[PDB]
């Protein structure tokens, strides 16, 4: 592992996933 | 007898040095002040010259 | 990783598929799922849809079709009754370790930039220090400063607030300056290992070879990484792990790290040999542990030695102590490596301090 | 028995010398120049630095034209510079690497160097082809050649490590006059302004004055405690100054025939390698082993400036004949013109 | 004017001159200069005779490395002013007649003055304890005693770090390592890391001496490099 | 002028006592390392002993170690060599030699044939 590149990848995945969670939460609630 | 030649030449050498016309330092020192003071304005290192007259800049 | 933009497209696809599809309850689109025909008086179960990445795909969502063929409404509202609790079977309050690590390394990479910008000037302002071991040092110092600069630019572009060009250049510069710091560490290790391990090494030749290796060979496999990433899987700002395109840039980096550790052993195996074979072995006090350890310690920042501990580590999950210690170790020492290198090899250097001692006399008495 | 009485008779003669020298010491140069106004702090800056030499620059000599230099280095090279445009006019490759001295002929036609090969090699600059050819080898010295200074195109006086100076005839190549008297290695010379006398400081704490025509020692001057490494005449030729390993410079008077002034600082415990005078003789420049060149008020013994600049000991020093510069070689391989 | 022409020819001539000093810089940095400094009884004359291709210069090469060795023969016995010429040399090859007990304190005092000289306190010394075969015969005879000229030899035992050749008496080995330790006692008492001593035991019939100097010059250069790094 | 006038020495029976004294002038006696050298009849000069400027770095030759003591007095500007329990080996002329340069831990040609800073010497002879 090149730790810095791994942290780059990890950070990006993390931020993109909460982005996808926020959107999901609201939409799923509206559907309920 | 190896040092006979050495001794004979050295003893006569001090005779030659003994027969010199010494002068008082009083007069020797004044003749060095005079030469350093006559050539006061001719010494570029002692009295800096303008950049105009200096060949190194 | 599936982006929100991707997820929105997949929903749009399921929606179009639902519209092409469109006394029982009538099929409909609810913004997430396409509900089929409902038998009047029955519960209607639909599998939690595959195209929703974050859903539990073994679960079902439920509607109620009333006896008249109308979908049951929530009492006191105009909304349709729907139970998605099986689908959403924990996003809340995941990650702030990344912000703590961010502060870990921004401190270290700042003192590593503050101290090294001092060190490069001192090695350049004094023409008597212009050796060809300070020439290798000046290039090595530059690599650390650019690596700290690149990281600062990369955080302020990507993480904080056509178009993707601007950030893709931050990442390709980040991945190049990070590789040229792992090859200017190897050059310094390969140069010191050439001054000792070959008889009367031309101390002043091979200098163009080292320079096109520290800065050049990194630029080859970064352009290979960019090429394959641009043609295949051009998704996003390239700050997202593709299939295996990461090994295009970081097997050469891991190759360097194993070689420096090999070269580190060789230099310590001959400091040990030399500290015994001194004045026909009589000058040695048989306690040369004091000088062998101190000479070993100063070589650890100069080579990549703390990189060997976490080198063949796989990609682990962000939770769990193997990952947390790897980032709390690597980001703590990668940060201050430029600090210790600047201290050891410019500030507490005898030959540089000695020039400082004399130059203060020149700059004051004259 | 005659040898026993001769040494005590010789000690009897020097008893008269000490009486005669103190008979004429009615004052001190430090007493007569008490009311002389100080020269003040002398600021000198490195105008040019002449780079090219691979090894220690071990000697140096200006030309009469006040523009060209010569430099000898232990790398076996011998370079004629043009200090005005810092250009290398020639670069003579020597047979023997180890050269301990160099001179530029006052006519400017010739260059002579020699060192540990015991020979002085005259080199001709104005040749047929346009190269430099070894005009002569002057062989006959039994020790390293420490300093050779030219009189004309046809005469040269050479110091040696065999306690002997010699005057050569370059046309014929044999010593015309041999100067004997010194006890240890002769380290330096300086011709007179009128080119009739020259002095020679040896490694026996004693400098002698020689008559070139007569070929005999006129006066011997003691006062130093260690090896004398440098010597120069005062610009009028009635005096000279000597450096030594005992970290002092002494001004002698030839007519007074005794020491006139000493030039020491308590902070100085390093020997003098080079000594030179400004055109007026009011300053006494002196190289040291501590890599500096202290500038002395030659009539008040007061240090009046420092030429710091060199990374290694200052081998050679030289004021230009017009007096508009000083060049200082060193073991760091860099001449530096100051002004 | 032709004032430009004179200056143009000067920069032309400096350009040509400077490109030979670059060629000459290459060869000068390549060759290792050595100072061969012994005694008339030492037998320096036989080490030079084993070197295969005013001041006598001897050239030899080992593994395509050039060496220049200078025998300063022609100066008088007073060597405090020409010894300073050789402050840049790679090493001082010191040759000592190890069999000549009377003159060994001459050799030790000479060694001490070179070691502690201001201008040679960064020049390593490749000490060569010559005439080992004569020392072996002298010791076994039992006529002349080392203890006569060295009362410290009464209480001395062969050091543990010793590699005697087979068929050497324990007597001959004590004498060999006592003489050598007298030199190393001076070497270890000062110098403080700038320069080192390399003792060897050399016969008249020995051949591997150019190799030994090539090896010891390589060690000198290695330790020079890795003191600039502050590793040693 | 650098003067090193020697003193003491004469006809002494074997196992006798002697004290050689050299008086120094024309230099600062406290800046130099003073040596003692001797020249046995039919042999070249050999070094006997030395003593640092302070008088704390004394060394001797093998032959006379523990049998001779060297001492100096900077106030008086003099150097001593106490000799006791003499041998017929010890018959020689003893010269008081001075290091060539000041403030040095090295002496380079003190025992040379023609050295400038050495005494004329005293004949120490041991016999019946």
């Amino acid at each position: 592992a090149v730790s810095e590149h791994q942290l780059l990848h990890d950070k990006g995945k993390s931020i993109q996933d909460l982005r996808r969670r926020f959107f999901l939460h609201h939409l799923i609630a509206e559907i309920h | 007898t190896a040092s006979i030649a050495q001794a004979r030449k050295l003893v006569e050498q001090l005779k030659m040095e003994a027969n010199i016309d010494r002068i008082k330092v009083s007069k020797a020192a004044a003749d060095l002040m005079a030469y350093c003071e006559a050539h006061a304005k001719e010494d570029p290192l002692l009295t800096p010259v303008p950049a105009s007259e200096n060949p190194f800049r | 990783v599936m982006t929100k933009e991707e997820q929105i497209f997949l929903l749009h696809r399921a929606q179009a598929q639902c519209e092409k599809r469109l006394r029982p309850c009538l099929p409909e689109w609810d913004h997430i799922l396409c509900w089929p025909l409902g038998a009047p008086g029955e519960v209607v179960a639909v599998p939690c849809p595959d195209y929703i990445y974050d859903f539990n795909h073994k679960g079902h969502a439920y509607r109620r079709c009333d006896r008249n063929g109308s979908w049951e409404l929530v009492p006191g509202h105009n909304r349709t009754w729907a139970n998605y609790s099986e689908c959403v079977k924990n996003e809340t309050r995941e990650r702030e370790v990344f912000d703590r690590l961010g502060m870990i390394y921004t401190v270290g990479y700042s003192v590593s930039l503050a101290s090294l910008t001092v060190a490069v000037l001192i090695l350049a302002y004094f023409r008597r220090l212009h050796c060809t071991r300070n020439y290798i040092h000046m290039h090595l110092f530059l690599s650390f400063m650019l690596r700290a600069v690149s990281i600062f630019v990369k955080d302020a572009v990507l993480y904080s607030g056509a178009g993707y060009a601007g950030c893709r250049v931050a990442v390709t510069f980040f991945l190049y300056f990070l590789a040229t710091n792992y090859y200017w560490i190897l050059v310094e290790g390969l140069y010191l290992h050439s001054l000792i391990f070959m008889a009367f090494f031309s101390e002043k030749k091979y200098l163009w070879g080292f320079t096109v290796f520290g800065w050049g060979l990194p630029a080859v496999f970064v352009a290979v990484w960019v090429s394959v990433r641009a043609t295949l899987a051009n998704t996003g700002c390239w700050d997202l792990s593709s299939g295996n395109k990461k090994w295009i840039i970081q097997v050469p980096i891991l190759a360097s790290i194993v070689l420096n550790f090999i070269l580190f052993i060789n230099i310590v195996r001959v400091l040990a040999t030399k500290l015994r074979e001194t004045n026909a072995g009589r000058c040695d006090t048989r306690q040369q542990y004091r000088k062998l350890l101190k000479s070993t310690l100063v070589l650890m920042p100069l080579f990549g030695v703390h990189y060997i501990v976490f080198m063949a580590t796989p990609y682990t999950e962000v939770s769990g102590t193997l990952w947390q210690v790897q980032m709390h170790y690597e980001m703590l020492f990668n940060s201050f490596q430029g600090f210790f290198v600047a201290i050891i090899y410019c500030f507490c250097n005898g030959e540089v301090q000695a020039e400082i001692k004399k130059s203060w006399s020149r700059w004051t008495l004259a | 028995s005659e040898l026993d009485q001769l040494r005590q008779e010789a000690e009897q003669l020097k008893n008269q010398i000490r009486d005669a020298r103190k008979a004429c010491a009615d004052a001190t140069l430090s007493q007569i120049t008490n009311n002389i106004d100080p020269v003040g702090r002398i600021q000198m800056r490195t105008r040019r630095t002449l780079r090219g030499h691979l090894a220690k620059i071990y000697a140096m000599h200006w030309g009469t034209d006040s523009r060209l230099l010569v430099s000898a280095s232990q790398d076996g090279k011998l370079i004629i510079w043009d200090s005005y445009t810092t250009n290398k006019v020639h670069a003579i490759p020597l047979r023997s690497s180890w050269v301990m001295t160099c001179a530029y002929a006052p006519s400017g036609n010739y260059v002579a160097c020699g060192g540990l090969d015991n020979i002085c090699s005259i080199y001709n600059l104005k040749t047929r082809e346009g190269n430099v050819r070894v005009s002569r080898e002057l062989a006959g010295h039994t020790g390293y050649l420490s300093c050779c200074r030219f009189l004309d195109d046809n005469q040269i006086v050479t110091s040696s490590g065999d306690t002997t100076c010699a005057l050569w005839d370059i046309e014929t190549g044999q010593q015309t006059t041999t100067f004997t008297g010194h006890t240890g290695d002769v380290m330096s010379l300086s011709l007179a302004p009128d080119t009739r006398l020259f002095v020679s400081g040896a490694c026996d704490a004693s400098a002698k004055l020689w008559d070139v025509r007569e070929g005999m020692c006129r006066q011997t001057f003691t006062g130093h405690e260690s090896d004398i490494n440098a010597i120069c005449f005062f610009p009028n030729g009635n005096a000279f100054a000597t450096g030594s390993d005992d970290a002092t410079c002494r001004l002698f008077d030839l007519r007074a025939d005794q020491e006139l002034m000493t030039y020491s600082h308590d902070n100085i415990i390093c020997g003098i390698t080079s000594v030179s005078f400004s055109k007026s003789g009011r300053l006494l420049l002196a190289g040291y082993d501590d890599f500096n060149c202290n500038v002395w008020d030659a009539l008040k013994a007061d240090r009046a400036g420092v030429l710091a600049g060199h990374d290694n000991r200052v081998s050679c020093l030289g004021v230009t004949d017009d007096g508009m510069a000083v060049a200082t070689g060193s073991w760091d391989s860099f001449l530096k013109i100051w002004n | 004017e032709d004032q430009r022409n004179e200056e143009k020819a000067q920069r032309e001539a400096n350009k040509k001159i400077e490109k030979q000093l670059q060629k000459d810089k290459q060869v000068y940095r390549a060759t290792h200069r050595l100072l061969l400094l012994g005694a008339d009884n030492s037998g320096k004359s036989t080490i030079v005779k084993q070197m295969r291709i005013g001041i006598f210069e001897t050239k030899f090469q080992v593994d395509k490395v050039n060496f220049h060795m200078f025998d300063v023969g022609g100066q008088r016995d007073e060597r405090r002013k020409w010894i300073q010429c050789f402050n840049d040399v790679t090493a001082i090859i010191f040759v000592v007649d190890s069999s000549d007990y009377n003159r060994l304190q001459e050799a030790l005092n000479l060694f001490k003055s070179i070691w502690n000289n201001r201008w040679l306190r960064t020049i390593s010394v490749i000490l060569f304890l010559n005439k080992q075969d004569l020392l072996a015969e002298k010791v076994l005879a039992g006529k002349s005693k080392i203890e006569d000229y060295f009362p410290e030899f009464a209480r001395y035992t062969t050091p543990e770090d010793a590699t005697p050749e087979p068929g050497e008496d324990p007597r001959v080995t004590r004498a060999k390592y006592f003489i050598r330790d007298e030199f190393l006692r001076i070497s270890t008492a000062s110098g403080d890391g700038r320069h080192y001593c390399y003792p060897h035991f050399t016969c008249a019939v020995d051949t591997e001496n150019a190799r030994r100097i090539f090896n010891d010059c390589r060690d000198i250069i290695q330790r020079m490099h890795l003191r600039q790094y502050e590793l040693l | 002028q650098v003067q090193l006038q020697e003193s003491g020495g004469g006809l002494v029976q074997p196992g006798g006592s002697l004290r050689l004294s050299c008086a120094a002038s024309g230099f600062t006696f406290s800046n130099y390392k003073m040596n003692w050298v001797r020249q046995a009849p039919g042999k070249g000069l050999e070094w006997v002993s030395d003593i640092s400027q302070s008088g704390a770095s004394i060394s001797y030759t093998g032959s006379v170690k523990g049998r001779f003591t060297i001492s100096r007095d900077n106030a008086k500007n003099t150097l001593y060599l106490q000799m006791n329990s003499l041998k017929p080996e010890d018959t020689a002329v003893y010269y008081c030699a001075r290091c060539p340069a000041p403030f040095t831990r090295d002496c380079f040609d003190v025992t040379s044939t023609t050295y400038a800073y050495r005494g004329q010497g005293t004949q120490v002879t041991v016999s019946s």
